[PDB]
């Protein structure tokens, strides 16, 4: 199933959304957190599906310096 | 190969590691095997006054000798003394190489290196097994035991006096506590490693391994116990300790005996010499000493039947006269004496063991006195 | 790439 | 200690492989347990390594001492070296968990001195000081193993 | 300042000359004080067979120090420990400030350096108080004599032995050449320097500094006599040298002398061990010891008459008994004997100047024993 | 012997003007009358130089070690330093006899193995071999000096 | 005065021929030595009488290698 | 030049 978050709007997969426990706890749509940083959110929950358990070598996941302290509070938070 | 100078060395030859990620290779200065400390720049300052602690001490036989120091970009190189083990592995490896060397010159050497240290005022701050090293032989094959890493070059888990957790006491208790873990092949004065701090602090002191009837072990705790006193104050200087029985030979302790007996022969029975020497004396002549040396030492004892059993300074010029008339004594009583003065005198302190200990301390009411000079030590 | 998707 | 290298003395070569944009810093726990920090490796490069089977190697950055993966796991130990090959330690980045990440910019963008500054939740203030740890991961690395 | 990597040095400050152009400069090499030999391109070869036997021989005290060694595009240079001055600058120049070093523990630091060197099969080869070195003061202000320019680093005029002109002795004889040298505050066993050699092919030997009514001269000409002894073969080794009463403290005189009679107490009068004791006996005791005595002594040694004046024998055990029984002694009497034990010896060795000389040669029948030990040297 | 430097240990400054066109190897007696050579002068080159009152210096070729004359002397004496100048020693060659200057010639292009076989008289080869030499002109200037 | 040499002529003063012990005896003209040999004896005499006593340096007496044992023997011969 | 006239 794919579910739908809210700042924008943003629709990721269900078991994508099951990173967060917070957002596990609420599905178990939901609306927030800032666009630009609950699109992070969404890059991470990719990032992390495609990487847990890979195979390869897994790529430094790039934060910029102005939304550290945001996405932290995000990611606290979630 | 990496060349930093004089200094060289394979980095694939670790011998081992120091603080703060230093490692020690087997290098070459000057066509000389050595040890070569690499630190990182976090550690140039420290690795200064190693540097300058090495040098500037004066050379003594058991502290570990410098040779060089050279600075590439990134890092310091320390040549040193290559030596062939540390202290602990030849505690814990008994299958080392040790070509002769013994225990306790092994402790000697490290209390001569620990005492030179002090009289150059310089506190070691971290002694313990591991920075003690055993050389590799010379030419002669002889191994010896140095000291490294002193003056900081505290944390160490189970080797810091109670009190740090600045003065030379600090360094006696750790060496006391090397001279119990030599002693004991492994022990701690103190148990195991986790609980070691916190017996350190309680004052365990437990010294098991210390057989409280052998004539040796009663020596040897009579040292660490007062080495390892929770009270700085009461812990004997380095030279106190070189001076204890712990490290004198069979013919030094049939000496000191001979010295005391000599002492005491004219002395009166009521004056503060004898009186001293016979506090608890029937427990270390075991009631009567009489009954207690074999039967043909009996025979020959029994010739002379005035000497009174309970009283040690008996025992003393006893065990005085066989030594003087030794060559005039009978063959069946020399074979169960045995031979002046090793056998002769390991044939009284092992069947009383706790004589050596008790007339030492009878006897420091006149260490002054220029006879036993070499038996006390008196500043 | 999925922490950087076009 | 549980977490120890046996003093087993049987050489085996080991390629440390970073595979990994970091610096990594390979650590040696001695007989006794006590970590020893062994020169860094460079990002992308690897090195023929002297080891000995039995012997435990766990990896972490550099600078940050932030835990990295080998062969996707905590900790390394060689084996023998079966057939003449060297056996290969694949350093590698582990997935962090989004806090942990973040918590790793915060703590190289701010200095220490900063961190109870910051317009944050006052926890984070506890959680930004609790540096990357190795001899924290090596209670946790015992506690799990004996379990 | 000339800076040919760790060593450095200022070329106006010379320390002195080596042979064949080798200047010594006062340098600088790891922020240590060193002294610098510049060796010239045509004794590159000597300085190599030089540094290969200063750090290859084990470390001594009495051993000058090696620490590196560097090359120029025209010079060598060596740094080794920088010293204060020369023996020749010693003996010479008496007004040179030495702190507390005496002549013969002088002449035991460089007898111990030479029996060192002797134990690597190393010899000398050109052994003279200008090789001899004074060092500085360490933290404690105590002087050493090393051995440097050893093993070649023959010609030197006064000091070769005769069939040099290989082995050890060749070094004994020159050491005992220094030693008198040392003794005699200047002069030579073999003369003035230009008659030196020709004195040395010749036998001359003449050692009259040394007074044959002086204990300490008649102990000191024993040595020194067999030191420089023509035949290569009857010279002592270095460890045998060191044995010698010229080295015994006061303490280990009267040691041996209370050890010579209790080995002949009990002794029968014809056997070879008091025979040997009794020859020439009457020229030691002065023909009656008991007349030479002083008065005060005399009076107690009369409540015991029985001794006879003509015995080495009698003189030894009635010396002997008054060291046993010296606490027991009437005041009037201890004041003249003196304090045990430097004050009682010197009292008897100082009016039979001869003898610990023969009573020393005359119990070399038993040095094999294990009392006599410490005495003699046996391998 | 006769010839030394007495042990004054006043200091003086002498200027070696090497005035002559060779190497000049300065030789210093010691205070036992020994020579002892120190670093070479460069021809034309002058050098300040610390000496002692009374200490005796004299100076030959670096190569050859020929006799050079120093103030019109075999030997120079530091004096103390007057007015605080330093005591020049005009280092020069001396007009060699043309017997002398000749077997110095022939002893540079011929090697001493090859003496006895050149064409010459054959006294002229135990002068060739006689080279010159320091300590035999301190036997010759003490005789001429206590005469 | 002047006095005559014969090898070739040369003429010196009796001063400077004075040098030769040789002919200060032969003295008291003389013809031997090639006249390429004896050039170079005037020649010396020339510079012996220039540079005895003088108070300047005094240049290296410059020999050929090829005239060296010639001139050596005339030299030991004088 | 005494030693080399011209
Ligand atoms: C390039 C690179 N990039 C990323 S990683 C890397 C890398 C990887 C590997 C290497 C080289 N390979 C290793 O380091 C490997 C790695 C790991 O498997 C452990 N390992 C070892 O070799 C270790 N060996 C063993 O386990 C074999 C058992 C044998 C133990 N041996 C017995 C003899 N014992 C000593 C002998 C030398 C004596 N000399 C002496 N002398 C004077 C002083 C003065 C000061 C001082 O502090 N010291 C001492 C106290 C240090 C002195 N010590 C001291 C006693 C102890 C060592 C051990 C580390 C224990 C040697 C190098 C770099
Ligand atoms: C550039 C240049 N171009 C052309 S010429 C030139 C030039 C000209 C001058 C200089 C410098 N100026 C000099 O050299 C002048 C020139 C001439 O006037 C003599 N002169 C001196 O300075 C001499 N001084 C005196 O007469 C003053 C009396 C004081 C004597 N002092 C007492 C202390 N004594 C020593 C102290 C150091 C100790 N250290 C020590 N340690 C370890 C070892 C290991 C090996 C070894 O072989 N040695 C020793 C045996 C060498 C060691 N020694 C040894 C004892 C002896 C020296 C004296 C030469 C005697 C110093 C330098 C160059």
């Amino acid at each position: 199933m794919y579910v739908k978050l809210i700042s924008h709007e943003f629709i990721v997969k269900r078991e994508h959304a099951l990173t967060s426990g917070t957002i596990k706890a609420m599905l178990s749509e939901v609306n927030f957190i800032p666009s630009h940083v609950l699109s992070k959110v969404c890059m991470y929950f990719t990032y992390k599906v495609r990487y847990t358990n890979s195979s390869t070598e897994i790529p430094e996941f790039p934060i910029a310096p102005e939304i550290a302290l945001e996405l932290l509070m995000a990611a606290n938070f979630l | 190969v990496v060349i930093v100078g004089k200094i060289s060395f394979c980095p694939k030859d670790v011998l081992g590691h120091g603080a703060e990620g230093t490692i020690v290779y087997r290098g070459m200065f000057d066509n000389r095997d050595v040890a070569v400390k690499r630190i990182l720049p976090e550690c140039f300052s420290f690795a200064d006054r190693e540097v300058q602690l090495l040098r500037e001490s004066d050379e003594h036989p058991n502290v570990i000798r410098y040779f060089c120091t050279e600075k590439d970009r990134q890092f310091q190189y320390i040549a040193i003394e290559l030596c062939a083990a540390t202290l602990q592995e030849y505690v814990e490896q008994k299958d080392f190489a040790h070509l002769g060397l013994e225990p306790i010159t092994l402790l000697q050497q490290t209390t001569s290196g620990l005492a030179h240290l002090h009289s150059l005022n310089i506190v070691h701050r971290d002694l313990k097994p591991h920075n003690i090293l055993i050389s590799m032989p010379n030419a002669h094959g002889k191994i010896k035991a140095m000291i490294s890493d002193f003056g900081l070059c505290p944390g160490t888990e189970g080797w810091i006096a109670p009190e740090m957790l600045p003065t030379y006491t600090v360094d006696i208790f750790s060496a006391g506590c090397v001279f119990y873990y030599v002693i004991s092949e492994g022990s701690h004065p103190f148990g195991k490693s986790l609980q070691r701090q916190a017996n350190i602090l309680l004052g365990a002191c437990s010294l098991d391994c210390l057989h409280p009837e052998k004539h040796e072990d009663v020596i040897a705790r009579e040292l660490i116990e007062k080495m390892i006193a929770m009270d700085p104050q009461k812990r004997p200087s380095a030279k106190h300790v070189l001076k204890h029985p712990f490290f004198w030979s069979l013919e030094k302790q049939l000496q000191f005996f001979q010295d005391v007996s000599d002492r005491i022969e004219k002395e009166s029975l009521d004056g503060p010499i004898v009186k001293q020497l016979e506090r608890g004396g029937r427990a270390v002549v075991k009631m009567d000493w009489r009954e207690n040396i074999t039967v043909p030492l009996q025979t020959d004892l029994r010739k002379f039947r005035t000497y009174k059993g309970g009283s040690v300074r008996d025992l003393l010029r006893a065990m005085r006269n066989k030594k003087h008339h030794y060559r005039e004594l009978p063959a069946e009583v020399r074979e169960t004496l045995g031979s002046l003065p090793d056998d002769f005198v390991c044939y009284f302190t092992s069947r009383f063991p706790h004589l050596l200990a008790h007339t030492y301390r009878a006897m420091e009411l006149c260490s002054h006195e220029r006879l036993f000079q070499p038996y006390y030590f008196h500043e | 790439r999925p922490q950087a998707p076009a | 200690p549980v977490l120890r290298s046996v003093n087993s003395r049987e050489p085996s070569q080991v390629i440390f492989c970073n595979r990994s944009p970091r610096v990594v810093l390979p650590v040696w726990l001695n007989f006794d347990g006590e970590p020893q920090p062994y020169p860094t490796l460079p990002p992308g490069t690897g090195r023929r390594i002297h080891s000995y089977r039995g012997h435990l190697w766990l990896f972490r950055d550099a600078g940050t001492h932030d835990g990295l993966l080998v062969n996707q796991t905590e900790l390394f130990v060689p084996s023998l070296n079966v057939d003449g090959q060297p056996i290969f330690a694949n350093i590698t980045l582990p997935v962090y968990t989004l806090k942990e990440r973040c918590l790793q910019v915060v703590r190289s963008l701010v200095k220490p001195e900063n961190y109870r500054r910051l317009d944050i939740v006052r926890s984070l203030y506890e959680d930004l000081e609790d540096h990357p740890n190795v001899q924290k991961d090596l209670e946790r690395l015992t506690q799990e193993r004996i379990a």
